[PDB]
């Protein structure tokens, strides 16, 4: 067959989009207990219920939480039991012969989410498959109560009935391409960016200045993201698995939350530091000697290892839950859990706290402005579009993340791990627009214009 | 879009006073610093005297007590007053205007230039 490539057309890659990898106990949409890829722990009101009949199953105390390598094997033993009670069942081994492989998976699907009695139910739905009356089947299955509990599930089976094809699967592939192609693009802005803000200070005196300093110890940290931090999470996220050992992912995760403190705290350093030289420039000028500027910044990166190195590497932000310990003691496990003492002091330091100051400087600068020794004109509206930018930029980057990373401290499941790795990701391209924003200077324009050889 | 219209330049003694004015045109951020810097022949252009909008200044430690800076009430006008002048003070006094409509860079105006000359 020489088929591997991407997006097999088959019932097993079929289901899996469908139901979905979940390794703790959760309630479906009709409200059972159900874990793994749609495998039904019982059909009673009691998690304990549902916990003894999952123990059963696998043959030890899970807790509640399984393994992927558990999680895959119920589910093909699911698979291969539709398959069976399919076989088994005179009404449905006749549609199931007369049926391509691609309808054979969509009526395997029904089966493996309603059961061979369930699926046996629907007399002139599968009646109509025998005789191929695809469409005129599709518009009969589409008035079941199947449908109506899981709609956008049945119209992905109902439409693989009538096409015959993966028409309504294929497209969630095009995801992963273009979201890759997205996440690379992500890396190189990064890392071509802040490396071209560290190469013009650092090579031009004009812009060996104190508020450059700053710029230089945000760009470094901003560096380190793209370099580090987001190609590893680009890697973590497509290949759905974590390659690198344990250790690996600790202190890539080290890293993450060291340069993001590290990045949003400088960002506020920015802030107040113009604030200053804006509104008192002479006295501010006499205050900050090169060894200030030097030990506010080590300040900065102190805070940020000890938010970051100190609580991972010593494993104080360890959750306790048993979904976390087996993803601590998995190699190629590395979801992020942590409790909520962690959760809640790194998002102080990393977020709150540089927020709160930040939104007060802007403020008083733009307090300040109106009393001074002077009529609605253009540069006092162009100069507070110019801090809505920096400041909108970096509340609409970050803010939802910490405050969905807050929410999900307060109440549990209320957040899916979609969101909040989605989230993150608009976070982590804040480092890709810090020195489009930061860097606007007549000096800078001219040392970028140098480095780019014209 | 901005103009600075630089007046006082002068012929003047050892000791005597100049006052030199600066004025400025078009729409200037509220937070801005208006100064004066002078540039010695065959030395580097420095700062003499500063004014911020808030009404705070600043000197070169060379014309503490000998030069003297104040602002327009309300139309950007900046007067420099220099007195007891020496032969040292013989340079090109040029208006400037730092502002800070965008907000991370300062962002400077320069006057047109004037030629203020003390004869030892
Ligand atoms: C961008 O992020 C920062 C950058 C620089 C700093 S410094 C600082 C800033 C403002 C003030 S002000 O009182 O509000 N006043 C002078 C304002 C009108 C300017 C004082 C200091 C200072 O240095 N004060 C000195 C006392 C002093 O010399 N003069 C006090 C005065 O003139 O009133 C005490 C001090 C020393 C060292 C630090 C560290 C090491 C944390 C940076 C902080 C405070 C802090 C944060
Ligand atoms: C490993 C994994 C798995 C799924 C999705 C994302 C990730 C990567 C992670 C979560 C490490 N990104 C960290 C994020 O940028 C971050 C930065 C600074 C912080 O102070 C915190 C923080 O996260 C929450 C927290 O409480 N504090
Ligand atoms: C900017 C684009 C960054 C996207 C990062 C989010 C990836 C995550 O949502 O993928 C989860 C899926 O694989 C599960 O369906």
């Amino acid at each position: 067959d020489a088929e591997n490539l991407y997006f097999q057309g088959n019932i097993f890659e079929m289901l899996r989009i469908d139901e979905g990898l979940r390794l703790k106990i959760y309630k479906d949409t009709e409200g059972y207990y159900t874990i793994g890829i749609g495998h039904l722990l019982t059909k009673s009101p009691s998690l304990n219920a549902a916990k003894s009949e999952l123990d059963k199953a696998i043959g030890r105390n899970t807790n509640g939480v399984i393994t992927k390598d558990e999680a895959e094997k119920l589910f093909n033993q699911d698979v291969d039991a539709a398959v069976r009670g399919i076989l088994r069942n005179a009404k449905l081994k006749p549609v199931y012969d007369s049926l391509d492989a691609v309808r054979r998976a969509a009526l395997i699907n029904m089966v493996f989410q309603m059961g061979e009695t369930g699926v046996a139910g629907f007399t002139n739905s599968l009646r109509m498959l025998q005789q191929k009356r695809w469409d005129e089947a599709a518009v009969n299955l589409a008035k079941s109560r199947w449908y109506n509990q899981t709609p956008n599930r049945a119209k992905r089976v109902i439409t693989t009935f009538r096409t015959g094809t993966w028409d309504a699967y294929a497209a969630d592939e095009v995801w992963v391409v273009g979201m890759g192609i997205v996440m690379s693009l992500i890396v190189l802005a990064i890392v071509f960016g802040n490396v071209l803000v560290i190469t013009a200070i650092a090579k031009f005196e004009r812009l060996q200045t104190v508020t450059n300093y700053f710029i230089t110890s945000l760009a470094c940290a901003d560096l380190v993201m793209g370099l580090a931090v987001v190609p590893f999470g680009a890697a973590h996220i497509l290949t759905k698995t974590w390659t690198f050992g344990n250790f690996w992912c600790e202190f890539w995760t080290s890293i993450d939350v060291l340069c993001v403190t590290a990045s949003i705290e400088t960002l506020c350093v920015i802030a107040v530091d113009r604030y200053f030289a804006i509104t008192s420039p002479f006295k501010y000028q006499s205050l900050l000697t090169k060894n200030k500027a030097r030990v506010i910044i080590l300040m900065v990166w102190i805070v940020s290892g000890l938010t970051s190195f100190l609580p991972i590497q010593m494993h104080w932000y360890r959750a306790t839950h048993q979904e976390a310990i087996n993803c601590y003691a998995e190699e190629t496990c590395c979801d992020f859990f942590t409790n909520q003492a962690y959760a809640i002091a790194s998002s102080i330091v990393s977020f709150y706290v540089p927020l709160v100051i930040m939104v007060f400087v802007y403020s008083r600068v733009f307090q300040e402005a109106k009393r001074q020794l002077q009529k609605f004109a253009l540069k006092e509206h162009k100069a507070l579009k110019t801090l809505g930018i920096i400041m909108g930029t970096f509340t609409l980057c970050w803010l939802p993340f910490f405050i969905v990373n807050i929410v999900h401290v307060i109440q549990d499941n209320l957040i899916r791990k979609e969101v909040y790795i989605l989230l993150n990701w608009i976070g982590y391209v804040n480092s890709g627009f810090n020195p489009l924003i930061y860097c606007r200077s007549p000096d800078f324009r001219i040392a970028f214009q140098e480095l780019l050889c014209l | 879009q901005v103009q600075l219209q630089e007046s006082g330049g002068g012929l003047v003694q050892a000791g005597g006073s100049l006052r030199l004015s600066c004025a400025a045109s078009g729409s200037i951020f509220a937070l801005n610093i208006m100064g004066w810097y002078r540039q010695a022949p065959g030395k580097q252009r420095e700062l003499v005297a500063a004014i911020h909008s808030g009404g705070t200044t600043n000197y070169a430690n060379s014309v503490k007590g000998r030069f003297t800076i104040s602002r327009d009430n309300a139309a950007n006008t900046v007067y420099l007053q220099m007195n007891s002048l020496k032969p040292e003070d013989t340079a090109v006094y040029y208006c400037n205007v730092k502002d800070f409509g965008a907000i991370i860079y300062d962002y400077d105006y320069w006057g047109q230039g004037t030629q203020v000359t003390v004869s030892s």
